[PDB]
């Protein structure tokens, strides 16, 4: 039900396994110490070092909308209709 | 709708997520027959599991 937002000019998509599959009763368990949080933490230390960066995209601010997966297809898919709900706009997906 | 499997597999991954009823008329695939995933789709044929035993029994005679 949480969704990561930044502002900018343009937004790119993410979507990261932070939950492990709960089971019957829950959809999210458990959290992902290496592969669900430090990717997530990766993807924003990236954008920092972009958004000050002079020679790349110097006047041009990019956004973020990231969503988790809870390493679920079913809801990995209920989850991806914020991207293509609009047609904010969202250029591409990581 | 659905004549193959394939096609009404593809076609029901996308009408649950907008709450669609969907009845197929020939595709006899087993797997979906799982309801945690395709939790709107019904049919008027029998799955595959059962065609598997016909086969080897008739091969056994
Ligand atoms: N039952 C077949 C379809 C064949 C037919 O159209 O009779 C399938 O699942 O592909």
């Amino acid at each position: 039900k949480k969704v990561l937002t930044l502002e900018g000019d343009l937004v790119l998509g993410g979507l990261f396994p932070v939950h492990q599959k709960g089971g019957p009763a829950e959809d999210c368990g458990p959290v992902n110490e290496h592969r669900g949080i430090q990717r997530l933490e990766a993807m924003l230390f990236a954008l920092d070092r972009i958004n000050r960066d002079p020679h790349l995209l110097p006047g041009v601010r990019l956004g973020a909308h990231i969503l988790d997966s809870c390493s679920k297809d079913t809801h990995a898919l209920e989850q991806a209709l914020d991207f293509v709900r609009a047609s904010t706009a969202i250029t591409g997906v990581i | 709708g659905g004549s193959y499997s394939d096609v009404s597999i593809q076609v029901a991954n996308l009408l649950r997520l907008f709450q669609i009823p969907q009845i197929s008329y020939a595709s006899t695939s087993a797997k979906l027959s799982d309801k945690s995933r395709y939790d709107y789709f019904a049919r008027t044929v029998p799955p595959d599991f059962f065609q598997a035993k016909a086969m080897a029994e008739i091969l056994r005679f």
